[PDB]
């Protein structure tokens, strides 16, 4: 299981769990959950690139320990 | 200093 940091606007460090060989879509639509917002609300942020719904921890290099920003989309969903 | 753990599912 990879621990991935996401950094919240409020300096929240949120550990999500994750396992490589699932897709990031479940992980996107699980936090916005989290949160209580509908998704593609929230855009996640990896080095300066969207992470898409057909995106995977095997590709861009996700880590353990690694740093992921969460911010809110102009569209609001 | 705040730390939220989620789990995930992950299907087979």
């Amino acid at each position: 299981y990879i621990k991935l940091k996401v950094i919240g606007q409020d300096s929240s460090e949120i550990h999500f769990k994750v396992k490589m060989t699932t897709h990031l879509k479940k992980l996107k639509e699980s936090y916005c959950q989290r949160q209580g917002v509908p998704m593609n609300s929230l855009r996640f942020l990896f080095e300066g690139q969207r992470i898409a719904d057909n995106h995977t921890p095997k590709e861009l290099g996700m880590e353990e320990e690694d740093v992921i920003e969460v911010y809110q989309e102009q569209t609001g969903g | 200093n705040n730390r939220d753990p989620i789990v995930i599912s992950d299907s087979p």
